[PDB]
């Protein structure tokens, strides 16, 4: 019955269910980022030579560069039967609040973690902005999640790559004292009561000070049928629908502005609630957040299920055995090179007694002298001179170094190409577009396009706050994947160039060239050229 | 070697030692911050103990230390064991900088 007990039961079930994959992913991350000699937390280990002769890291660099050269972003397109420009405003909003550095950095982090460990993720958050807002004095920004494998824990009963059917998800935050004070200031918590939760990290490297303060954030999605209100839009509008939970304080201001209720229906929708929790108490209980989905977008590599058990893999898991064997063989061979006596003669002391200085290594003599006679045995026994055998790398060591290197090269071949990895990034971006559309409908101010202009219908309450009024005709555009563009002007320029590339040199070619000049940036000469293009376009009607 | 001298003279045969604590008193402790030092180490993963035990990190609040939360199960008797191990050592690297205040040390 206890809220904390239920939340902790769900989290414990997910943690136990997703345990082995998390350990493997963390091992691959540490192996490919810090050191291949995962042998620190160990005893009975003396000081021996341990070299790191990497052969997998260049492959990871190549894959990261190839995936980076091909950016992918959302592309909103109108649905079937809708107006042809039903997605221009949403696309402009997405470009405006996703052109910043944080979005690109988060996407790159997720891609690199996908390539190395197998799973990455990022988050979408809403913030208040007063200087350069996108809409309704609010912005939406994309934030990174580092070590998603151990820091993001999904519902165990999720059978989708993007986890859209997961009903809850917990994100573990780990920080030091200043970070905990920061978090408490941000979320109105008590900085004096240091929180604690499950530690996602592991002590595997002699780091001077690891993070100690843990807390968790629990997202849950509740699908229910709530009450909607059917009004009559004053500007010659068909019955317009709003949600009672949304328009609750402007309930009378709608009538004051001129909205008359026609009927009341029940429409099913999803709502997202966040709780800030520790291992002992719940700080924030059910703070409702915007959107219809969990704002965490996961990105996967090779993903699947084995026996009701989730498995993911990148490019590093299989090469680890060969890499560890190659490192070991090279260390052994370096030991052979170092600690092996050199090739020197074997002498009886009486053979060279008296002529000691001739064999040290100087070059003052033309020959070497040896004693011949012995006073007791008559003559010194004769035996051909023997020399210590030179150091030699064994055939076993050589052949295993070659075989391990060959095996790593053979197995570290993603594809024949990163096509599947780019497809998982694209699927993550499609889910990102879905979540962003839901959040935009929840908080932003979307104008409605009429064929009679963009009519923004909004009203202010008695507390001077503005409540958005969004009709239920909100899913007019679907999600696709296209090139990443910084602005709608850049997107239009690219579209015009693409059309020009396939249009032959005729009147449409002239039209497209003039349009390209019209949609150019402004200096002085290009300003003159664009003015000329505008004049020509207007003159030809 | 003379650059490390800290006393004016050596111990010359029969010199009288004076015991500076003559009555029991709860101590007051003053030090330089870099004199007392704490060294913390995690339990090795493949120790002789913790043989068939699954181990995870366990952050101790207040003091800035971590430890090993180890756990094992038994199938004969359907039971289990937990062990919160904290491996640390306190060292006084500057005893000449650490001090002790004894009030009321009358004869």
């Amino acid at each position: 019955e206890n809220r904390l007990e239920s939340i902790l039961s769900r989290f414990d079930a997910d943690w136990t269910a997703s345990d082995e994959a998390r350990r493997e992913a963390k091992n691959d991350l540490f192996f490919s980022r810090v050191s291949q000699w995962d042998d620190w937390l160990s005893q009975y280990t003396t000081l021996q030579y341990r070299g790191q002769f990497d052969v997998v890291r260049p492959v990871v660099r190549k894959l990261v560069s190839e995936m980076r050269q091909n950016p992918i972003d959302v592309l909103y397109r109108p649905k079937d039967g809708a107006r042809p420009d039903a997605a221009d405003v949403l696309m402009g909003m997405y470009r405006t609040d996703m052109r910043h550095n944080t979005a690109k950095i988060a996407v790159n982090i997720a891609v690199r973690e996908q390539i190395e460990a197998g799973v990455g993720a990022w988050r979408l958050v809403t913030d208040y902005e007063d200087q350069s807002p996108t809409s309704n004095n609010q912005v939406i920004r994309r934030e990174p999640i580092h070590s998603a494998c151990s820091h993001v824990i999904w519902d165990s009963n999720s059978k989708l790559m993007d986890k859209s059917d997961a009903r809850h998800c917990t994100v573990i935050h780990s920080m030091s004292q200043n970070g905990w004070e920061d978090f408490a200031e941000k979320y109105d918590l008590d900085a004096d009561d240091i929180p604690s939760f499950q530690n996602p990290n592991d002590w595997v490297f002699p780091w001077l000070t690891q993070d100690t303060i843990q807390i968790a954030e629990f997202y849950e999605v509740v699908e229910k049928k709530e009450t909607a209100f059917i009004y009559q839009d004053p500007v010659t509008g068909e019955p317009v629908s709003y949600f009672k939970r949304d328009i609750k304080d402007v309930i009378d201001d709608l009538a004051d502005s001129g909205f008359i209720k026609i009927a009341e229906r029940q429409i099913k929708r999803r709502r997202v609630y966040k709780s800030i929790i520790t291992c002992t108490a719940v700080l924030k209980d059910k703070q409702l957040i915007a959107g219809e989905h969990i704002p965490i977008v996961p990105v996967f590599g090779e993903w699947g299920f084995v026996e009701d058990k989730e498995v993911y893999e990148g490019v590093v898991r299989l090469t680890k055995d060969g890499q560890r064997l190659r490192n070991m063989i090279m260390s052994f061979n370096a030991d052979i090179v170092a600690r092996t006596p050199k090739k020197k003669p074997f002498f009886w002391p009486e053979q060279i007694a008296g002529f000691e200085h001739m064999y040290d290594g100087n070059d003052d003599y033309p020959y070497y002298l040896l004693n011949r006679t012995d006073e007791n045995s008559g003559d010194l026994p004769t035996q051909p001179l023997a020399y210590y055998e030179n150091p030699e790398v064994p055939q076993a060591n050589a052949y295993m170094l070659e075989a391990a290197t060959s095996a790593v090269k053979e197995v570290a071949t993603l594809g024949v190409e990163t096509y599947v990895f780019q497809d998982n990034l694209a699927t993550a971006m499609r889910r990102d577009g879905e979540i962003y559309q839901s959040i935009v409908n929840d908080i932003y101010d979307v104008p409605r396009n009429v064929t009679i202009l963009m009519a923004e219908v909004v009203d202010l309450a008695t507390g001077e706050k503005q409540v958005l009024n969004d009709i239920r005709g909100r899913y007019e555009c679907y999600t696709d994947v296209g090139p990443s563009f910084q602005s709608m002007k850049q997107q239009n320029r690219a579209e015009i160039l693409e059309l020009l590339g396939k249009t032959p040199q005729g009147t449409p070619e002239y039209q497209l060239l003039l349009l390209q000049y019209f949609t150019l940036l402004d200096g002085k000469g290009v300003e003159m050229m664009r003015d000329y293009a505008n004049k020509q376009l207007i003159q030809m009607g | 070697q003379r650059a490390y001298a800290n006393v004016n003279t050596s111990l010359a045969d029969a010199m009288a030692v004076n015991i500076l604590n003559v009555k029991d008193a709860r101590t007051n402790v003053f030090w330089a911050d870099d004199a007392i030092r704490i060294v913390s180490q995690p339990i090795p993963a493949n120790h002789e103990l913790f043989a068939g035990m699954k181990t995870t990190s366990f952050s101790i609040p207040d003091v800035g230390l971590n430890g090993i939360f180890a756990t094992q199960g038994d199938i004969s008797t359907l039971s289990g064991l937990c062990r919160i191990a904290l491996w640390y050592g306190v060292n006084a690297t500057r005893p000449e900088a650490i001090g002790v205040g004894l009030p009321g040390q009358t004869a």
